[PDB]
């Protein structure tokens, strides 16, 4: 909050603008990375209510209805196992929406194989 | 946004244009409770004062000295301070205070000063030229004068050489003004050094008795501990104020704290060595220091070809500290929140997106 | 240590932020690291020099932090591009690529 | 008044292990659930701490150096240890510090005391004997406070003199160990800060005789010396230092 | 004078570390490519052209 | 070996720690690169005589 310090800081030019622009580029790049990795399907696929897959069990990777976060048991375990002018911007995609994208990908690859990745 | 982007046409999107700072509103200056007053009652309100020759010296240490009580009194005739001003006495701090007390005449008060001359300065009480302190004198014809004559106050009338500063001479040896030895008898050319002032109530104002207290303030290389009392501005909570607690200053919101400090601990630090907890010196309570809200100010707009309507996002700022909607990203002003879900047009954050159809979020 | 790769990124980012905050406590050759102390103790001709020393030290710290942030951003971008490639080729199809 | 004690028994002073004792709070700042690295005048872990006894006939009042700071440990029962003497020459030439804890209160005085060769207090079987100094001419600082104080009580004190500030740190510990220092950790709370502003290079322990000649009550004390070093302190959720690491002791702690 | 020497040498060391990190990123990318070639060309037959 | 230079260098903070940490990260990264490229088999195969 020092006015004299800011007045002396203005003598150095646009260093602050460069640093803010670089941090902004990194911040938008993280969201772009999340879009590139997880948002590869424009259809939110869902599994059938009856889990008859010829003996194959996907309960550990499909979302758990009992959990409020709608995560898989594996994803829930993964989330449990990871623990002065600075601000932290929230990610554009929240964890439940990323989990929803993974659920859509899992439903597509279980019910349709590789067909959903190449078309209908 | 046009100013930041250096263009008169703004493409559709969100642009971080400025920053918001919750500006500080008040100043809270809390220092410790006023206790341990310095014994000024035993100097000024003494039942009897000493003579100018055997002047009483009281050393005052390790207490709180309130000088405004003396300065605002109407009972003192002289309050002449040399080397320091009376207004900053109640602020400054000194290692020791020397209170010299004696009784002199009315016309002899002017001689209690640096660089003066007279019987009192040369033979009774000498002040240094480099003197820092105050000379306080008041009339005491009521107490120190009786109708028969009060002969209890004396002054040294002679001596071979002048006194050094802050010297006391209580010797009762016969002054030798001549070549002949006195041999202890007050004969020819041999007089007695101490002479009384026959203080009578009917005297003139230049001959009436005056009680003089000289306070000497010195700074030595030891840490100064006799400090004048500081005040305590009424504590204000839940607002961004500038706090000064026992010399630790800063800006923050002071809220109630659940942290139980140990009795010897006063301030609190986190991992990053920033003061986030503090103890109030007046009332022993723990206060959390939350930093004042700061945030990026972003402008959400469609193209200027389409419309000139904008919305403002204050990032990480609650809506009560700034078509107002509260998001996890921050406070969004100018966008109408709807319950429908669409594709993301302008990204806001935390799953929130904005679009133009008015501006909706 | 199964999830060390994500925890490494979290630790690196938190450590970089902690170092950047910690660098404010350094005076960088000035009499004090606190701006208020310099502004209250010295006249503006020498306080300008002390503030200038603090400004150049803090600016060097911030530029350094931005530089490693950009390098780590490049590394994370490469990892994300690899992850997107694995999502496209392993999940959305069957890959003949060995390992 | 001074009295020579001529009934002592000759014995060399002992030495023992410091273990993890002598840690004090370096500042007045609350810290919770954190690990803080601080560089200050500390007592090294597992160091050689000098051991002195008071038993009957041992009465250990030697002349010890002060150096950068002094850690004073006391395995005490029945209140024999009463105070300390600090100074450079311990006479009227220089200015010396007196700390005493008699039957009523704790007195700190900074005066030019002409100290006795064997300064002591006495208990008659009531306290009626005090022979520490013969004179006190120029006194600058006085401070009267509350009483600070099988072996049942452990007294730890840390005396430091930096920048004209005398820091006294204290901790009182209930123990039931018979002869040596118990092995454990206890952080010393700051007790008092004194603006004495004097040069200190030598110090003396003040004991109390028991009279019924004289008899020395059963007591034992330990003297250790502080060195400038770094410790890693652990602060729990309640702000109390519960463990410490000496950064220069061994490569594991390093 | 020592302060001038310190700031010059510190700037030189920071510059050296900066290009070392950039070259480390380049070498890491090359090593990842080499590991991919080892997995796909040596440990199997690759249908990828060139 | 200058003590005065090191005392003045301590005023700048943890720059030296940052540089050492970055170099250590590069140094371990090189070994990780060599492991990733060459150590892809856990059996040491040998040709027939
Ligand atoms: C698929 O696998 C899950 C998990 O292994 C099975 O769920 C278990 O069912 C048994 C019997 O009801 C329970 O005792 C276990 O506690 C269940 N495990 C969990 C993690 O819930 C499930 O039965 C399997 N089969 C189907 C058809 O879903
Ligand atoms: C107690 O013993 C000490 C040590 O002998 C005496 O101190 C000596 O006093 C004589 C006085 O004539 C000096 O000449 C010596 O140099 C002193 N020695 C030391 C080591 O200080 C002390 O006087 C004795 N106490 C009494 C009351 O006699
Ligand atoms: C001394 O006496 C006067 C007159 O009674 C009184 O106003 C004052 O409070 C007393 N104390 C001091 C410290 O002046
Ligand atoms: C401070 O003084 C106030 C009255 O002015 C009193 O209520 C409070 O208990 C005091 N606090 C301490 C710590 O003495
Ligand atoms: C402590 O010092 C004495 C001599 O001063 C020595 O004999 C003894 O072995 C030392 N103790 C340790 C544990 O080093
Ligand atoms: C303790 O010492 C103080 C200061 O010398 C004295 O006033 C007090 O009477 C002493 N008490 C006893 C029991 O000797
Ligand atoms: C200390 O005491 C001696 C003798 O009483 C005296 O001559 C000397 O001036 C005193 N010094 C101070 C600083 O009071
Ligand atoms: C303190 O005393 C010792 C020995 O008497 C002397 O070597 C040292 O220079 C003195 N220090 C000061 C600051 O007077
Ligand atoms: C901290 O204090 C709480 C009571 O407030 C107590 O239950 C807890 O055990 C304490 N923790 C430690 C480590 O002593």
């Amino acid at each position: 909050d020092s006015t004299e310090c800011s007045n002396l800081l203005l003598q150095y030019g646009s260093f602050c603008t460069q640093l803010n622009r670089a941090l902004t580029g990194i911040a938008v790049e993280q969201d772009k990375n999340t879009q590139e990795v997880f948002a590869q399907v424009k259809q939110i696929y869902k599994t059938p209510p009856i889990k008859d897959f010829g003996g194959f069990n996907f309960s550990q990777i499909l979302p758990d209805p009992s959990k409020p976060s709608k995560r898989s048991p594996i994803e829930d375990l993964l989330f449990n196992k990871v623990t002065n002018g600075l601000t932290v911007l929230p990610p554009l995609l929240t964890d439940e929406m990323i989990a929803q994208y993974t659920s859509a990908l899992l439903a597509g690859t279980i019910t349709s194989g590789w067909t959903f990745g190449a078309g209908p | 946004t046009k100013c930041t982007l250096k263009s008169f046409t703004v493409e559709k999107g969100i642009y971080q244009t400025s920053n918001f700072r919750v500006q500080p509103t008040e100043s809270i200056v809390r220092f410790p409770n006023i206790t341990n007053l310095c014994p000024f009652g035993e100097v000024f309100n003494a039942t009897r004062f000493a003579s100018v020759y055997a002047w009483n010296r009281k050393r005052i240490s390790n207490c709180v000295a309130d000088y405004s009580v003396l300065y605002n009194s109407a009972s003192f005739s002289t309050f002449k301070c040399y080397g320091v001003s009376p207004t900053k006495l109640n602020d400054l701090c000194f290692t020791n205070v020397y209170a010299d007390s004696f009784v002199i005449r009315g016309d002899e008060v002017r001689q209690i000063a640096p660089g003066q001359t007279g019987n009192i300065a040369d033979y009774n009480y000498k002040l240094p030229d480099d003197f820092t302190g105050c000379v306080i004198a008041w009339n005491s014809n009521n107490l120190d004068s009786k109708v028969g004559g009060n002969y209890n106050y004396l002054y040294r009338l002679f001596r071979k050489s002048n006194l050094k500063p802050f010297e006391r001479d209580i010797s009762t040896e016969i002054y030798q003004a001549g070549s002949t030895p006195c041999n202890g008898v007050k004969g020819f050319n041999c007089y007695f050094p101490l002479q009384s002032y026959g203080f009578q109530p009917t005297y003139g104002v230049g001959y009436q008795p005056y009680r003089v207290v000289v306070l000497s303030f010195e700074l030595l290389h030891a840490p100064a501990t006799v400090c004048g009392p500081k005040k305590s501005t009424n504590l204000v909570k839940n607002k961004c104020v500038n706090f000064n607690f026992n010399g630790l200053t800063g800006t923050g919101v002071l809220t109630e704290s659940n942290k139980k400090f140990l009795p010897f601990q006063q301030f609190g630090r986190d991992i990053a060595d920033t003061t986030d907890a503090v103890r109030d010196p007046q009332t022993l309570e723990i206060l959390d220091i939350t930093p004042c809200s700061f945030g990026g100010v972003s402008v959400i707009t469609p193209g200027t070809n389409t419309s000139n309507q904008v919305a403002v996002l204050y990032q990480g700022v609650n809506c009560t500290e700034v078509n107002v909607f509260q998001t996890r990203a921050g406070c969004l002003i100018g966008a109408e929140h709807v319950n429908n879900s669409y594709e993301c047009d302008i990204p806001i954050g935390a799953g929130i997106c904005a679009s133009y159809q008015s501006i909706i979020a | 240590s199964a999830l060390g790769k994500l925890q490494d990124v979290v630790n690196q980012n938190a450590q970089a932020l902690n170092t950047l905050v910690k660098q404010l406590s350094s005076n960088f050759g000035a009499i004090s690291s606190v701006l208020n102390d310099i502004l209250s103790r010295l006249d503006p001709p020498e306080a300008e020099v002390q503030i200038d020393r603090l400004i150049t030290g803090r600016l060097q710290s911030l530029q350094t932090y931005v530089t490693q942030q950009l390098i780590r951003a490049a590394e994370i971008r490469a990892s994300a591009n690899l992850a997107a490639t694995k999502m496209s080729e392993c999940v959305l199809g069957q890959s003949k690529r060995v390992d | 008044q001074c009295v020579n004690l001529t009934t002592r028994t000759q014995l060399p002073p002992a030495y023992t292990n410091s273990f993890t004792r002598g840690v004090y709070y370096p500042d007045k700042v609350f810290r919770s659930s954190v690990l803080h690295s601080t560089q200050d005048l500390f007592l090294p872990f597992f160091s050689n701490v000098t051991w002195f006894h008071a038993i009957h006939k041992r009465f250990d009042n030697p002349v010890l150096p002060f150096n950068d700071g002094v850690y004073f440990a006391s395995t005490e029962k029945s209140n024999i240890i009463r105070g300390w003497i600090f100074g450079t020459t311990l006479d009227s030439k220089t200015q010396s510090l007196l700390i005493v804890n008699n039957a009523t209160n704790v007195v700190i005085k900074v005066c030019e005391f002409q100290f006795c060769n064997d300064p002591f207090l006495g208990v008659y079987y009531m306290e009626s004997e005090f022979r520490v100094y013969s004179s006190a001419n120029n006194c600058t600082f006085e401070y009267v406070s509350q009483p600070f104080l099988n072996f049942k009580n452990l007294r730890e004190f840390v005396f430091k003199n930096i920048d004209g500030y005398f820091k006294i740190y204290s901790k009182h510990t209930p123990i039931n160990l018979v002869r040596d220092l118990p092995q454990g950790f206890s952080a010393l709370e700051p007790l008092v800060d004194l603006p004495i502003g004097i040069n200190i290079t030598r110090f003396q322990t003040l004991l109390a005789l028991h009279r019924s000649g004289w008899t020395a009550g059963a007591a034992a004390y330990y003297v250790g010396y502080l060195q400038p070093r770094t410790f890693l302190l652990k602060y729990n959720e309640n702000g109390t230092i519960t463990d410490a690491v000496d950064c220069a002791l061994d490569p594991l702690s390093e």
